[PDB]
RNA sequence: CUAAAUGCGGAGAGAUAAGUGCUGAAAGCAUCUAAGCACGAAACUUGCCCCGAGAUGAGUUCUCCCGAAGGAACGUUGAAG
RNA sequence: UAUCGACGGCGGUGUUUGGCACCUCGAUGUCGGCUCAUCACAUCCUGGGGCUGAAGUAGGUCCCAAGGGUAUGGCUGUUC
RNA sequence: ACGUCCGUCGUGAAGAGGGAAACAACCCAGACCGCAGCUAAGGUCCCAAAGUCAUGGUUAAGUGGGAAACGAUGUGGGAAG
């Protein structure tokens, strides 16, 4: 059994094996079903299984993991600071594809997953945010893979790309 | 030797039904497949038709034994090999029932072997009472 | 009544003051009386008849509906007597062409195109033929190599040949209607269509003109 | 009738491998995996054309019919053979 | 250790050759070519990739993969 | 080398019957006829006669065993510093 207290600005409830938790960035639901019963107490939600296996302390490891990350998402929330940066040719990166990326007459895009913000202002910062961890995280990476190099040339000589500044 | 009723077996066609609600599925294999060719009945031969439509009460509730699960498995499908092997579990395709103790009593045809014929024969469907509302004819019970 | 339907009778022509002369097919379009209306659902990519409709039953017709909503109907064809018809069913089923058919108005119509036996590559499928001194060594109409590799001795199944034809569907776009006359109730389609004469061909307002 | 003649012969959609990643333990770190998950091959499935109720889940529809409904035989010719 | 790669060691295949000779030995018309049908892969490319003594271009080598395409001619009966 | 060539012995040849999926020499075993009973080999989820038997443990690969030299924190058990 691994106790998680919850902060004074959360409030989670749960239902059968569906946890809720609320805040002020937003809420969201969650589902835990295994050979384990999670419960919530006043003041610290707990997960305690009878056997105690290798694979029962696998979903127990993610588990307190994931309600950790369930909470900071909700008080915190998911952020991530990208740049971009271009020797020679402006790449000009706007809210549907960038365009001008190293010279070529093509834009580079990629599909904007769930539903996540990603403002970016008239400068070298923009911003990705969003309430799913998977997605903000998807998003940002997918960002810096496209502007990675396709044809058989190296780094170094090509700067041009956007990567991200704090995770 | 020869004694055949004229063409063919269906005006004043029989029919039966059973309670697929509770008990073995097994013994339900039998039975209702054997309803056809052969109803057991001095009016078989055998090369023109019997096959005697029979009816399913519930289909759902009809549960299985109480150990055998993941452990029988069913290949559906056709076309090339190496592809697709679309291997679902029982209980899983019981999101039914429509496809299920019709999949059974459907293995023996053998290989028309008049088999085929036989299937719109019976009509399986999970329910009760309001559901042998379709097909409407005289009443019985075994 | 999402289009009609007549038979080929011939390849005529009209000149007209507008646009320019051009050949016109005469096509044969009358009095029909669809009694059913029958409806295909496209289950993946197998056609499937849904309902079919009879002189009075709202409880096919609602299902055609819906089903066409959500897009999943596939062509419609129901039983006739001599040739096909949509809404005409509801009525009476009776009906002419004068009650469907606007000339200068758009078409598409399909067919199946005109028992010949076994044909040559080439007859066949399109295929070109020996240009050059190729067609001097008066080796006209053959691939002139059945397969890669002698060994195996085998034609890969792709590899094109001769075979078995008539006895295909097309459906040219953009018809315009020259006009209706004829000894009979008859249609003016511009340019050729595809099947021979008395063959039969569907009409439908051009998907887009 | 033919050819050294002419008109016609898609796109698109769906799914894995190599591989690229996500979340994440066993080893409270890390990790593409071990459970789970997002993508990802001209080929594969489909589309499309052709055959097909002997398509063994062996079809559908309408009408006629159980002492008279219907049907075979013939004659004159083929868009047939 | 891009690439080439000895000495030595350990193996797979059985297309070559050698061996044995267990089988056939109560007879299944030769070689080459041609014509026509099916199968396989130790992929020469196309497709997707790794490395480079990879600037680019053009190549070299290697991996997954055979779906398709892998197809021809001049001299010689001739298979080099 | 389903090789040649010796020796001892049991068999193939007159070993049927039974098991081994099928099988000349591998295992058990060696026959008058008819009848009842009990066993051998082997087998006891179904086809197939007989337990889907009891206690305990391991494997997940369906491994159900050509499969080699060689390799292996896939996983389990035991002992020693």
């Amino acid at each position: 059994k691994a106790p998680v207290v919850v902060p004074a600005g959360v409030d989670v409830k749960i239902n059968g094996q569906v946890i809720t938790i609320k805040g002020k960035n937003g809420e969201l639901t969650r589902t835990l079903n295994d050979a384990v019963e999670v419960k919530h107490a006043d003041n610290t939600l707990t997960f305690g299984p009878r056997d105690g296996y290798a694979d029962g302390w696998a979903q127990a490891g993610t588990a307190r993991a994931l309600l950790n990350s369930m909470v900071i998402g909700v008080t915190e929330g998911f952020t991530k600071k990208l740049q971009l940066v271009g020797v020679g040719y402006r790449a000009a990166v706007k809210g549907n594809v960038i365009n001008l990326s190293l010279g070529f007459s093509h834009p580079v895009d990629h599909q904007l997953p769930a539903g996540i913000t990603a403002e970016c202002p008239t400068q070298t910062e923009i911003v990705l945010k969003g309430a799913d961890k998977q997605v903000i995280g998807q998003v940002a990476a997918d960002l810096r893979a496209y502007r990675r190099p396709e044809p058989y040339k190296g780094k170094g000589v090509r700067y041009a790309d956007e990567v991200v500044r704090t995770k | 030797m020869k004694t055949f009723t004229a063409k063919p077996e269906t005006v004043k066609r029989d029919w039966y039904v059973v309670d697929a609600t509770g008990k073995t599925l097994g013994r339900l294999a039998t039975e209702l497949a054997r309803r056809l060719r052969g109803k057991h009945k001095a009016e078989y031969t055998p090369h023109v038709d019997t096959g005697d439509y029979i009816i399913v009460l519930n289909a759902d509730k009809v549960a299985v034994t109480g150990n055998k699960r993941t452990d029988k498995v069913y290949y559906h499908h056709t076309g090339h090999i190496g592809g697709i092997k679309q291997a679902t579990f029982e209980e899983m395709i019981a999101r039914r029932p429509e496809r299920v103790i019709e999949i059974a009593v459907k293995g023996m045809l053998p290989k028309g072997p008049l088999g085929r014929a036989m299937f719109r024969k019976l009509k399986v469907y999970a329910g009760n009472e309001h559901n042998h509302a379709a097909q409407q004819p005289q009443v019985l019970d075994i | 009544m999402i289009g009609l339907v007549g038979k080929k009778v011939g390849m005529t022509r009209i000149f007209t003051e507008d646009g320019v002369s051009i050949p016109v097919t005469v096509i044969e379009v009358e009095a029909n009386r669809v009694t059913q209306v029958k409806d295909l659902a496209n289950d993946g990519y197998r056609a499937i008849q849904v309902t079919t409709g009879a002189k009075k039953a709202n409880r096919v017709t609602k299902p055609e509906a819906g089903h066409f909503a959500k897009a999943g109907v596939e062509a419609g064809r129901g039983l006739w007597e001599f040739r096909l018809a949509e809404g005409e069913e509801f009525t009476v089923g009776q009906s002419i062409s004068v009650e469907l058919f606007a000339d200068v108005k758009k078409v598409d119509v399909t067919g199946t195109s005109k028992g010949k036996g076994f044909a040559g590559t080439v007859k066949r499928w399109n295929f070109r033929t020996q240009d050059a001194t190729h067609g001097n060594s008066l080796s006209h109409r053959v691939p002139g190599s059945i397969g890669q590799n002698q060994t195996p001795g085998k034609v890969f199944k792709g590899k094109k040949m001769a075979g078995q034809m008539g006895n295909e569907r097309v459906t040219v776009q953009s018809l315009d209607v020259v006009r209706v006359d004829a000894e009979r109730n008859l249609l003016l389609v511009k340019g050729a269509v595809p099947g021979a004469t008395g063959s039969d061909l569907i009409v439908k307002p051009a998907v887009k003109a």
